[PDB]
């Protein structure tokens, strides 16, 4: 299934995922697309911060739903 | 005279009116300003829909107060889903069960489901898988839109709060009998129709008066402000349409960031969600392609990083209206076949006649022999 990863800038990444994919896999799929390390990535859904261990299924994220990408910056 | 108007944004715009200007006229001021048909606009002041014949002065609009403009156009089912396509709306849904391990329709349940918890919590319900080779002991319940024929992978989110208003409970805001309605999880279990729910959500979203709970996200309690009543299933906000729902998602991401300590990039059109370390005052809008802007600002003054030093709205609810808008404020029935009285223990609609010469398995709701239709539409009462 396709999901969208939106930044608060309005940048949009389309991802081919599965409900069983963990937040870690999503983050790894983002690294392959935009080169952002997973340690810098923070994903949010309906204002809740999504924890690495949990799957998309656990958050009931449906086909073509969007996730919010926020950055933990280091320098501071 | 100036009134501050909020229309699908937290950014409120001033509008030049007079004290004797009617609500009809204010709707026209806005309609001309935004280029939208005035007959579609709803005016909301402190959670109250203003009658058009009333004037600005009558509505106690005092000074720079927030007026919301909301643009709005013109079988027994216990379950409702949000159908993303082709319905693009809330629809009566069909409950379906499968074995958690092989994901096949071979799971035979111990007893059937009695409440939302049984069908929403993973591995809560137990059973036995009847496939050739599968040792599955737990059940996996899913839902599908009932309005049309469905693909096995085409599931929909169950909006457990929505109920057919079989009871004739008047809505908390407008005191009308509508269906389906939303039932809040407050002790009183207050009911609001989906039109008033739309006004409640859209206005609260404009005022950024949604509640942020770390383990829930961005939500809203009961209109009446009842404690421990935050909407838990956040896909309920899909009822607002994709544009409003996407706006809710954005504002939620923004609140989450600010609640997580970071800041939003101050640059015009950026607003990137940035999370600096506790002791960092120099914040750079990091990220390449995006959130790349990529400005180095001060965490405090929000100006270009330097070396030196630098209207909460009430949603009015009638006490009498809240009393009438309560979901819960019929023990035994005879068996359809033998007329022996059967008692109902819990929510499950699947009845079993105790009478030895009978032992009929029937639906408590319909008075017919148990079937796959009764299971999908109303396995349990709500
Ligand atoms: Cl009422
Ligand atoms: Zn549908
Ligand atoms: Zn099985
Ligand atoms: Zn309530
Ligand atoms: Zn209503
Ligand atoms: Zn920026
Ligand atoms: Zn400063
Ligand atoms: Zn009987
Ligand atoms: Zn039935």
């Amino acid at each position: 299934m396709q999901i969208f990863v939106k930044t608060l800038t309005g940048k949009t990444i389309t991802l081919e995922v599965e409900p069983s994919d963990t937040i870690e896999n999503v983050k790894a799929k983002i690294q392959d697309k935009e080169g952002i390390p997973p340690d810098q990535q923070r994903l949010i859904f309906a204002g809740k911060q999504l924890e690495d261990g949990r799957t998309l299924s656990d958050y009931n994220i449906q086909k073509e739903s969007t996730l919010h990408l926020v950055l933990r910056l280091r320098g501071x | 005279m100036i009134v501050f108007v909020r229309f699908n944004s937290s950014h409120g715009f001033p509008v030049e009116v007079d004290s004797d200007t009617s609500i009809f006229q204010l709707k026209e001021v806005v309609a001309k300003r935004q280029g939208v048909p005035a007959d579609q606009l709803r005016v909301i002041f402190a959670g109250k829909e203003l009658r058009n014949d009333w004037t600005v002065q009558n509505c106690d609009l005092d000074q720079q107060s927030i007026v919301h403009i909301v643009q709005r156009p013109w079988a027994t089912n216990s379950f409702y889903v949000y159908c993303k396509g082709p319905c693009q709306r809330v629809q009566p849904g069909k409950l379906r069960v499968q074995c958690s391990t092989c994901r096949q329709a071979t799971l035979t349940l111990t007893q059937g489901p009695s409440c939302w918890d049984d069908v929403l919590i993973p591995n809560r319900m137990s059973g036995e898988c009847q496939s050739p080779h599968c040792p599955g002991t737990s059940a996996e319940f899913f839902f599908k839109c009932g309005a049309h024929p469905t693909s096995d992978k085409e599931t929909s989110v169950a909006l457990h709060l929505i109920a057919t208003n079989s009871r004739n409970i008047t809505c908390i805001t407008c005191t009308d009998v509508r269906s389906p309605v939303l039932v809040f999880q407050c002790n009183s279990r207050h009911v609001i129709c989906l039109d008033c729910f739309h006004l409640y959500c859209v206005t609260r979203l404009n005022d950024r008066q949604f509640v942020h709970d770390p383990q829930l996200g961005y939500s809203l309690p009961c209109v009446a402000g009842c404690p421990n009543s935050l909407i838990k299933e956040l896909h309920h906000f899909r009822i607002l349409g994709e544009e409003q729902y996407n706006r809710y998602q954005q504002y939620g991401a923004e609140e989450c960031v600010l609640q997580m300590g970071g800041v939003l990039c101050p640059r015009p059109g950026c607003g990137a969600g940035l999370l600096p370390e506790p002791d960092c005052r120099k914040v750079t809008c990091e990220g390449g392609n995006g959130l790349g802007c990529g400005f180095a600002f001060c965490r405090e003054c929000k100006e270009a990083y330097h070396e030196g030093e630098c209207t909460t709205q009430a949603y009015r609810v009638d006490e009498r209206a809240a009393e009438q808008a309560r979901w819960e404020a019929k023990t035994t029935k005879p068996c359809p076949r033998c007329h022996v009285p059967v008692e109902k223990n819990g929510g499950c609609m699947h009845m079993k006649c105790p009478q030895p010469q009978c032992r009929l398995e029937w639906c408590w709701n319909c008075g017919c022999e148990w079937n796959r239709v009764c299971m999908g539409d109303h396995w349990f009462d709500v």
